[PDB]
RNA sequence: ACCACGAUCAAAAGGGACAAGCAUCAAGCACGCAGCAAUGCAGCUCAAAACGCUUAGCCUAGCCACACCCCCACGGGAAACAGCAGU
């Protein structure tokens, strides 16, 4: 995705957790504690990745 | 439904906070009971003393 | 086609006030190394238009494209404060937080 | 040296081949001013 | 011969500066230095 | 402003009846016949309480923040007087550099104990510089004539117009 | 289409991206912002390389630039093959 802004923050919460800003103007929250970064990859895939059927269209 | 399913699922995580949080607050009264009681002894020679 | 600056959503710290009504923000990218194949911070400097000048330098904010710029160097605006700096709000649990420690214990709301 | 100074540094810079005699040039036409020896 | 090298240098660097300077004002469209400008002597004790 | 010499030692205040003492007893456990020390204690206990939001804790960065100015001022009350101190005048710098940077710590994550730092303790924050880079006599005086050319083209165009 | 509805193609304008060497080129010198304007603030770029000098057509279904020179061409130098063949 070389086009989406990914940034990073340190040590300014409690709790570790991912936000992700859509076009639209949405906030989509995923909170990532006592999760693995397979079961977090996993979970992004789902929430806002695209499906197998799109990429083999595209 | 994708975002439903996520706020969802925020909302078990946050329950799991809460239960966590709640036996750590049950560990840590006790440890701070323990730690208050003997503050109080100090405090008590420490005022015995200077009397 | 709502708007012609490229950068439509940007997060950024702000790193100047100096400007009326206009905050200075430092958004860094991720950019490859062609040669070593490790991703290095790029940075960018962005003014985006700050109408009531509650922007504070160290914070992180969240610029929304002008549909049109309003000056030379202007052409995002302040759509919220991400972070204030050393007001932190934590998202997850909506208490105040003093960086990994709770100002507000979540059990006591 | 590490990454970041390799990062930083950037691909090597070979410098610049140096011009020989012919000045990069297979030949070059000349006219004789004087001949001599040298030991 | 040092030194009346080293001090031509220096002449010839001052004026370079003084160039600089006057070439600044020139082109901002000013006739003249700043009222009230003197070019100080830096190379120089 | 210094405590008052009458001022009686931080572990003699809570004692019970240290009201119904000889005044030569009160003498004896007040702040004139004690080191500069005790003094320096009184001071760090009400800054504490008029600052911190619990006195009692003393590893928070702001109870850090205003023990370590309390030295500071005993520092340079140390080098007003001996001023070839060199020991000390590196400690004091250091000790101004620790607390310049525990009231950064402090900003990115407490504000509002941060402003309440800044105000009790008269303690004015100031920013880093940008760019360390020499500012040799050609530069200075370089600047200054692109200063003065400004306000003169200023002053022109405002005119012309 | 030819009534445009709108497609295709593609300028000018706005946003972004975009060669190499030299830091013995380290400061640039007005390079910003706000207001309907009057005017106000003093700002803007830069060792994460600004500013500058030098080198080079490029990222090749092709593209860019140039078209005797004065970047341009009212005007001036002056009378033009960097179209083919040829000298
Ligand atoms: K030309
Ligand atoms: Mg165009
Ligand atoms: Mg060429
Ligand atoms: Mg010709
Ligand atoms: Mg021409
Ligand atoms: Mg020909």
């Amino acid at each position: 995705n070389p086009w989406v802004q990914i940034m990073m923050f340190k040590n300014m919460t409690p709790s570790p957790f991912l936000r992700f800003y859509l076009d639209s103007g949405e906030q989509v929250l995923v909170d990532v504690e006592t999760k693995s970064n397979k079961e977090i990859m996993e979970h992004i895939r789902k929430i806002l990745g695209k499906n197998e059927e799109t990429l083999r269209e595209e | 439904e994708l975002m439903a399913w996520n706020q969802a699922e925020n909302r078990r995580l946050h329950e799991l906070r809460i239960a966590r949080l709640r036996q750590e607050e049950r560990e840590q009264e006790q440890r701070q009971a323990l730690e208050q009681a003997r503050k109080a002894e100090e405090v008590q020679a420490w005022a015995q003393r200077k009397e | 086609v709502r708007s012609s600056v490229h950068a439509r959503w940007i997060v950024g710290k702000v790193i100047g006030t100096k400007m009326q009504k206009t905050a200075k923000v430092r958004v860094t990218r991720l950019v490859l190394d062609p040669y070593l194949l490790k991703y290095f911070n790029k940075r960018k400097t962005y003014f985006a238009h700050d109408a009531l000048q509650q922007c504070t330098v160290g914070d992180i904010v969240l610029l929304r494209a002008l549909p049109v710029p309003r000056a030379k160097h202007v052409k995002h605006e302040l759509a919220e404060i991400v972070f204030k700096v050393g007001k932190v709000i934590d998202p997850v649990t909506g208490k105040p937080c003093a960086g990994t420690t709770y100002l507000e214990s979540p059990l006591s709301s | 040296a590490t990454l970041n100074q390799m990062h930083r540094l950037g691909p090597p810079k070979r410098p610049p081949r140096k011009l020989g005699p012919t000045e990069g040039r297979p030949q070059l036409k000349g006219v004789v001013l004087c001949t001599f020896t040298r030991k | 011969l040092r030194r009346k090298v080293q001090e031509g240098r220096l002449r010839r660097k001052q004026i370079k500066f003084e160039k600089d300077l006057r070439r600044i004002w020139l082109k901002a469209g000013l006739k003249e230095a700043p009222e009230g400008w003197q070019t100080p002597k830096i190379y120089l004790r | 402003d210094d405590p008052p010499p009458s001022t009686l030692l931080k572990d003699y205040q809570n004692v019970p009846g240290i009201e119904k003492v000889d005044d030569v007893v009160k003498r004896l456990l007040s702040l004139e016949m004690a080191n500069k020390k005790e003094m320096l204690k009184i001071k760090q206990e009400q800054f504490m309480k008029k600052i911190v939001a619990n006195p009692e804790d003393t590893r928070s960065l702001e109870a850090r923040i205003i023990a370590l100015s309390v030295k500071i001022r005993s520092y340079e009350e140390h080098l007003e007087k001996h001023r070839k101190d060199k020991a000390h005048k590196r400690y004091l710098l250091m000790s101004i550099d620790q607390r310049k940077k525990m009231l950064k710590n402090l900003r990115n994550t407490n504000y509002d104990v941060f402003e309440k730092i800044c105000w009790g303790l008269g303690i004015e924050y100031t920013f880093p510089p940008l760019y360390y880079r020499r500012a040799h006599r050609r530069f200075v005086t370089k600047k200054a004539l692109c200063i003065r050319v400004f306000q003169e083209t200023q002053k022109l165009k405002k005119r012309r117009r």
